[PDB]
């Protein structure tokens, strides 16, 4: 989030192995997916 | 005024009481500025004006003021009205009757007034900078 | 198309006060000079005093019989034009009318005379 | 807690004219409205005039039987009302009441009724 | 703003406009508050009272006030313009 817009990136690929422990070496690139214009002041993240 | 140069300089002739000189300026209006000789919102020009009185005393009548004018007038415009005020319902034809009045009034031109509004004619320009190349210039002298 | 309406006006004892109100209606008085007028039977409406547009004392006429003792003021806001009464005298016993027209400057002898209001009677006696 | 006068009322003539005058004291009626009763005896109090805090036309109201004939005008400086009679009827004979309340705009059918004073009367008999 | 007496108009007192309130508007507030304006010392609870009026009253929907007082449809549109990415753009054409 900055100067009042809100940007998104995502990649989804599949998994070779059920390997929970550490993060495959791979190259990926997260396109942008929706931009807002709110000017939220944001500080903190909460999930569900 | 002298070392500036002007462009095209517009110059009228005015006759007026005196009085009311200083009233001609813009915004407020006098007796005759109101009725003859109107001045712009802004005019760019120097005021002139000599002691018209001695000399132009000879009753005189033929240096008239508007009296009855039908309105205000409008920047910039004469005043070659030549007919009579409109006050009633009906037309002022037929000389002078009811509810009309003729502006051909004694503006104070006897000889007894020495001291009151003796003619104070008043000379007026209005210069123009930068607007047009200029024709009349100062001099410069010294060969 | 302008009308006027006069108030105010009423009985007083000599040397009283009052004040005269010129309701205008249906038009704007402002850029408009406003007169006042009285006519008192028997003699001929005469003028009392003018107000110009621009509401300055140059342009803010008087005759002789009220100089010193009438005074006018106008709130544009309200759209008329007030006549203050000060030391009315029986001399001053009249039907008052207020006068406006197109032109917006008073003089000592030019006032509006286009549209006239119906008059308010002022009388100054016992 | 505002305290009004009612005054000017007296013996008068069928036709003749009347200013009564509504002084309030120890408070500032600039910012309420101002309204005028008179009762006459045998029948109840009832509207005469009512004006608001902002003088406006709009929001001055008079009772039809008063309409073109009464008018009023409040001076603020002073704290005080006028209920000025004009053209004044034998019918208009009662005592003239002045009431204010801490409201400020009038209507056609709501005058302030809070404080009262004194009355004046006002009497239309030769 | 447009003229809307001549269908709205039949009158209708629904959308009673609020007379008697405590003070003056603010900028960005709602009169929602139908409370009934204390004018006097004595407590206003318990309905109507002297010198205590409800501030609902009739503001003139009949079909005598014809010219006058009919309701005419008026609304204003805030507009903002550069303090936050635009979203409602005009119409461009061409192809």
């Amino acid at each position: 989030n900055i100067d009042g817009y809100f940007k998104i990136y995502s990649k989804h690929t599949p998994i070779i192995v059920r390997e929970p422990e550490d993060l495959p070496q791979g190259f990926s690139a997260l396109e942008p997916l929706v931009d807002l214009p709110i000017g939220i002041n944001i500080t903190r993240f909460q999930t569900l | 005024l002298n070392d500036l140069c002007f462009t095209n300089v517009y110059a009228d002739s005015f006759v007026i009481r005196g009085d009311e000189v200083r009233q001609i300026a813009p915004g407020q209006t006098g007796n005759i500025a109101d009725y003859n000789y109107k001045l712009p919102d802004d005019f760019t020009g120097c005021v002139i004006a000599w002691n018209s009185n001695k000399l132009d005393s000879k009753g005189n009548y033929n240096y008239l003021y508007r009296l009855f004018r039908k309105s205000n007038l409008k920047p910039f415009e004469r005043d070659i009205s030549t007919e009579i005020y409109q006050a009633g319902n009906k037309p002022c034809n037929g000389v002078a009757g009811f509810n009309c009045y003729f502006p051909l009034k004694s503006y104070s031109f006897r000889p007894t007034y020495g001291v009151g509004h003796q003619p104070y004619r008043v000379v007026v320009l209005s210069f123009e900078l930068l607007h047009a190349p200029a024709t009349v210039c100062g001099p410069k002298k010294s060969t | 198309q302008v009308q006027l309406v006069e108030s105010g006006g009423g009985l007083v004892q000599p040397g009283g006060s009052l004040t005269l109100s010129c309701v205008a209606s249906e038009s704007s008085l402002a850029p408009y000079r406003v007169a006042w007028f009285r006519q008192a039977p028997g003699k001929e409406r005469e003028g009392v005093s003018c107000i110009s547009r621009d509401a300055h004392p140059t342009s803010t006429y008087y005759t002789a019989s009220v100089k010193g003792r009438f005074t006018m003021s106008r709130d544009n806001a309200k759209n008329t034009v007030y006549l203050q009464m000060n030391s009315l005298k029986p001399s001053d016993t009249a039907v008052y009318y207020c006068a406006t027209d197109l032109g917006g400057y008073c003089s000592d002898s030019n006032y509006p005379r286009a549209w006239w209001g119906q008059g308010t009677q002022v009388t100054v006696s016992s």
